[PDB]
Formats: structure tokens, C-alpha cells, sequence
């Protein structure tokens, strides 16, 4: 019911400090920002990096591999987010995430942040776009655990999905292929 | 690239009950009063001060000195501040502080948001990023962190911002490191130069 | 007219083989042997040093380094020229204006001559740096009180922080720029007494 | 046939540092608090704290007085127009600056390299710069009594000069020239 998307990260979107795999599908962190031009569709402050294809209508689910990893938080914002300096991740900034920190605290990235408790922790987590009905939702790929789902909203213009790492840990945030 | 803020008091901003130094680099509440004229430029009902350098961009940070003071509020507010009236000074009217109150410190000054600090602190440093929302507090003797408030998106210029509601020992503003700067020095150099 | 606080980090080309340099550069030890590095012209091979990175050439900026419980140690500002090879003094003749812990002492340029009369043991010692000035000053962070400034001189070139390490006992840590909450989730109550890694 | 030409110096606000206050006279000179908020000019001392007259010498035979008074910290004298005025420069002849003064209210000093450590006396309350372009003599007298205080090596002037005031301290006497 929801058609499956190919997703790969566009490193020109790309935080200066986050690091592109060469098949765009895994998403690392480096020691300290990158020297590279401050084109108007990089991120700047956020440690967030988009696709390289948008969604304008449409029923599309992508699952990411987040396995180990400490902390992160996944999504889709809208394409006139504000990239260069900090916006609170809320749907009225048009942001849709939910992810992990500190490796216990499962939050939705709403406003205020809705505290999720999840049974057991996801390993590979489920993306669920609804354009037209207005529905995000965050499954367990694995158990199809339902982690969270966003109020309903009257999308305005594209989508993009959006990854946003902030630790340096060995275990990479990885995209599953299509 | 940080700034090291050097934060001198503006009188216009002061308080009609606070009484600042000749360098505007102190304040202090005693039993006399000012009866100063309440312009819209500055404070009349609750005991505050702010700093005449208001900040628009990047990182800045300046160190203020509480010891011996039993109740204090430092931090950072707007320059589009709410200045006549007594409103509380949360968050959601431009104003994030750090604050003592019943030998207790409380973040966002707000009675049920207690910070649980094991060392009373002398000399506090007030950080402030404006792309980042950023408004911090260390702990100076060690240079650790105490609190950061809750992220706020900056509408215009901010300034620091000080109260006092202790009438015991003055507040002290910790200038800038300026060096041998106006003084003269010797052929063998300054050696601990006071005054 | 403003004052940088700097974000020093040591550059390890210029470190001594007698220096061992923590990941993330930001402090020093001098360990039991020596690492069988390359002579490069930019290392120090006879004097135990290391210089910070980013070189200054004009503005005022200062740096805090922690020095407790280190017996022998130098630190302060010097030129970007100064020779890396051979024992030569660390004087401001030879580039050098160094504040310095030597036999449980302080001795301004590095000279006997010119000992520091203080009676408080210093933990946190701040190198400020004024180019315009010729000023090169140092403070104990403990109660942000002057030690010594160094005789103005015309600098003439870059210049870039300088420590000398010569104990074995306690590393030398240069204290890192305040970033706030940079890098960190503020959460909905605020971010509590954060401590990092 | 005149023994030299009388000065009628006038301070001019434009070289003056941010943090001197130049009298609406032009006569005294005093400190603030913080600097000004006064354009960056390159005839302005941007570090030092001087201030030039508004006419310089080339030439001949000059004398002018200056009133210190009561002040603690004070140094005058002469110096070149290509001397350094937007960095810390040592205030000495071999940089251009022929210049003595007082510090401390007791330690008077010939600005020289190294400083010279003068002997006074009696503390001038009024100090006399006689300047010989010809024979590059800088000399200063106690004005009141006429006594001489100390004069530099004689040099070969280049440039035109300029009467320069310092003053590094803020206290109720001010440095005042006394008219011609
Ligand atoms: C450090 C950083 C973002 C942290 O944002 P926040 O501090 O607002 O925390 P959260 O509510 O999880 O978004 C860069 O992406
Ligand atoms: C602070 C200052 C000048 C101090 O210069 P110096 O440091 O060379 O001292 P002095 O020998 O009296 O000239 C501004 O005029």
C-alpha cells in the first residue's frame, strides 16, 4: 500500500561534518567539520542530509538500518526548511523525525517531544509517508512494531527525506536498498 | 570563534534601587534608592540591569562574580525586552537566566527546575551562541558546564542581563582580559600588576 | 578592541619525540621514550616543545592552560620563525616569551634573573596575546589576577602559542573554547551539567 | 635676530587617540573613560596615547610651555610625522619621538632607549620644550625658575616635527598648554 523508495543521500546537502558513503547509502561523522562550499542547499548548523530525490505526492516507505547506533533520528522535512542556522525539528518548522539518543531515550521530534517507549529497541527501522492523507509513521522493519506516527498535517510543497547523525560512533546509519 | 565579552552596565537600563560603579562594572542594592526618571528604556519595578553592547551574531561570553550573594539572576535578554511592569522572566518573554534563590539554583527561574549543584559557585561565565540558540552557563572554577536553556530562536539584538535581589555584597562583572594596556612596561615587564 | 577566546590545538609536527599528544590534541605528556618520528625541519629534536596550530598576526586573543601538579613546564607565546633544532634559550631574543615553572619556582623569559615572587601555586594559567600591543601576558584563572607582562616587543610575523613540557609526572592540558551545547541535544527541560568526551 | 620663535601650539583633535578629550580651546588635555567612538584616520595615535599639535616645525628655532601641575603621569616633547601611530611603537629617538615626562607622580623619565632616569629637584609644575632644528636639539626646562632638565643627543632631523602630549591616566589635573 505503500510503494517502496530507492533512496540515496545527496552529500551536497550534506553537513560539512557529516561523511557520504561512496553508494550514498551509509552516513558517518567525522572529527571535525569539512572544508567545503557553503552551497544554499547544505546544511549548515543541523547535522542533517537529504536524498537526492523528493516526494510532491504519493504513499512511499523507505526502512534504514540504524542497528547499534547510539544515537539518531530519521524522517522527512519539507524543502523550504532553513539549512544554514538552528530550527527546533518540529512540524510546525516543517519537520517530521522521530530517532534515538543517549542509546535509551526513543523521542518524537515534535513539540514538545513526545517521549516514545519502545518495547525493544529497533534495529532497522520503517519510514511511512502518506502525502495526500498527511500521515508519517515510524515502524520496526523487523517485528513491525508501530514506534510513532505524526498527527495529521496539509503537506506543502516537496518532501525529502532527512537523516540527522550527531555522535562518532563505529556503527554507521545506512540506507536498505529498494 | 569565541568572544570574550567585555560587559560594562548601561544606567539608562538600570534599576532605580540598584546602584552601579563609577566603571558600571558592578552593581549593588542598598538601603538608600535613586528615584532616577522611568523612561521606556529601562526597569522600575523588579531589580534588573543590562549591559549597554547588545549582541545580534556569533559567539560571546563574559564572566560575573557571586560570591558572598545570597540571591542573584544572571543571564541573557533580548533588546526587544518587555522594561516597564513586573513580568516573569521565563523563557517565553525573552529572558533565560540563571538564578540562586534559598541557597538553591534554579534554571529558566522558575521555582520547580532546580539544578542540582554540589559546590556553590563564585564566578559564573555566560555563554551565548545566536545561530545556535545557544545560552549556557559555566561553572568557572572548573570551566564545566552547569545549564543550557532550552533552544530559542533569536528574533533581534540580545543583551546581557543582570538582577539582584540581595541587598548583602555587590555583583561583580568580570572585564576582559586587556593586558598591559594604558600602563606603562618596564624594561623588565609588569609582575603582578594591580592597580 | 575584542578579545578571542582561542580554541588551541597542538600541532603534532612540531612535537618533540619526547612528547606523547592525546587524540584530540588538546594535551600533552612526556612519555618514557621516544616515538621514532620523523626529523622533519618543523619539530623541536632537542627542547621538549609544541606549538598551537592557528598562527596570529594581529587582534588581541588569549588561551587557559592547566598546569597542575606539573614541576617543570614553559608556556607562552612565540614567533613562527624561531628555530626548532639545536638547545638555544627559549628568550624573547630567539622568539620566545614564555612564562615557566623551574625548580618549583616561576621564572618570567626563562631567566634566574627574573623570578615571580608568588605565593599561590597556579593550576589554570591563561596566555594572553595582544599584537598590536607587543603585549604578552599571563593570568591565574583561579582568581583572574595579572602575573607578568613580558617587555613589549615589535613582533614583526606571525606568532603562535608555545608550551615546553619537561616532567614526566602530569600532562599539560590546554582548555578548550567554551561551544555550549554545540554538537549536543538541549533537551525539553534543558541541558543539565553536561559533561563530555 | 630673534633667540628662537615662540610656539603658539594648539592641540589638534584630529590625531588624538579615542581616549584623550581635547579642550574646545585646544589648550587642555584630558583622559576618558573608554575610547571614543572616532574614525580610524591615519593621522590619529591609535594605540598611544598622544596627540599632535596642529602646525609643525621644518625648520628654525621654537620654545612653547606646557602646565603639568598637579599630574601624576604626563610626557610631551616633539616627534616626526612618518613616526608609527597605529601599533605599539617604543616612544624613543631611534623611533622618532623625543620625549620626557613623569610616571608614578615621582619617577621622572627621558624617553629614551633604554629610559633614562632623571633626577629632579624640584617637580616642574610647568615644563618648557625648546626645539633647534638646525642643530637637532630637543631641551627641557622647569619654565618657572628656568632650570634646565635634560636634553637629547643632538640628531640629524628628517621630516617636519610636531609638539606630542601623552597622558596615560585619568585624574582631575589636566595637561594644558599656556598660550604664547
Ligand atoms: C546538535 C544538533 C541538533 C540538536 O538539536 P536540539 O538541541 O534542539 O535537540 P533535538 O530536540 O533532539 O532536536 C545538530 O543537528
Ligand atoms: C600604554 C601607552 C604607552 C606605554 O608605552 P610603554 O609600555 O613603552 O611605557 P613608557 O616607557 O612609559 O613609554 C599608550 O601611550
Amino acid at each position: 500500500l505503500f510503494q517502496p523508495a530507492d533512496v540515496i543521500l545527496d552529500p551536497n546537502t550534506a553537513n560539512p561534518i557529516l561523511l557520504v558513503s561512496d553508494d550514498q547509502r551509509s552516513l558517518q561523522r567525522a572529527d571535525e567539520r569539512q572544508n567545503l562550499p557553503d552551497n544554499p542547499e547544505r546544511f549548515d548548523w543541523h547535522y542533517c542530509v537529504l536524498g537526492c530525490k523528493s516526494f510532491t505526492s504519493g504513499r512511499h516507505y523507505w526502512e534504514v538500518e540504524v542497528g547499534d547506533r547510539k544515537e539518531w533520528h530519521i524522517g522527512v522535512c519539507q524543502e523550504n526548511v532553513e539549512r544554514k542556522c538552528w530550527v527546533k525539528m518540529t512540524p510546525e518548522n516543517g519537520f517530521w523525525t522521530v530517532g534515538l539518543t543517549d542509546g535509551s531515550k526513543y523521542r518524537a521530534l515534535s513539540d514538545p517531544r513526545t517521549k516514545l517507549t519502545v518495547a525493544n529497541p529497533p534495529q532497522r527501522v520503517g519510514v511511512f509517508l502518506d502525502y495526500e492523507t498527511g500521515e508519517v509513521s515510524f515502524y520496526n522493519a523487523m517485528d513491525g512494531s508501530h514506534i510513532y506516527t505524526f498527527p495529521h498535517t496539509f503537506f506543502s510543497g516537496p518532501l525529502w527525506p532527512v537523516f540527522r547523525i550527531l555522535t562518532l560512533e563505529p556503527t554507521a546509519l545506512t540506507i536498505c536498498p529498494a | 570563534l569565541l568572544h570574550a565579552a567585555d560587559v560594562v552596565l548601561d544606567p539608562d537600563t538600570a534599576h532605580p534601587e540598584l546602584f552601579l560603579s563609577e566603571d558600571r562594572r558592578s552593581v549593588r542594592r542598598g538601603p538608600s534608592r535613586q528615584s532616577i526618571p522611568d523612561n521606556p528604556e529601562r526597569f522600575d519595578c523588579q531589580p534588573c540591569v543590562l549591559g549597554l553592547e547588545s549582541f545580534s551574531s556569533g559567539r560571546h561570553y563574559w564572566e560575573v562574580e557571586v560570591e558572598n550573594v545570597m540571591v542573584w539572576a544572571v543571564g541573557v535578554c533580548r533588546d526587544s525586552v518587555e522594561r516597564k511592569g513586573e513580568a516573569l522572566l521565563v523563557p517565553q518573554n525573552g529572558f533565560w537566566t540563571l538564578e540562586m534563590f534559598g541557597n538553591q539554583y534554579r534554571a529558566l527561574s522558575s521555582p520547580e527546575k532546580i539544578l542540582p549543584l554540589k559546590e556553590r559557585l563564585h564566578r559564573v561565565g555566560i555563554f551565548l551562541d545566536y545561530e545556535s540558540g545557544d545560552v549556557s552557563f559555566y561553572n568557572m572554577r572548573d570551566r564545566s558546564h552547569i545549564y543550557t536553556c532550552p533552544r530559542s530562536p533569536f528574533s533581534g539584538p540580545l543583551r546581557p542581563f543582570f538582577r539582584l535581589g540581595s541587598d548583602d555584597s555587590p555583583l561583580f562583572i568580570c572585564p576582559a582580559f586587556i593586558g598591559a594596556q594604558g600602563v606603562t612596561v618596564p624594561e623588565g615587564g609588569l609582575v603582578l600588576h594591580r592597580a
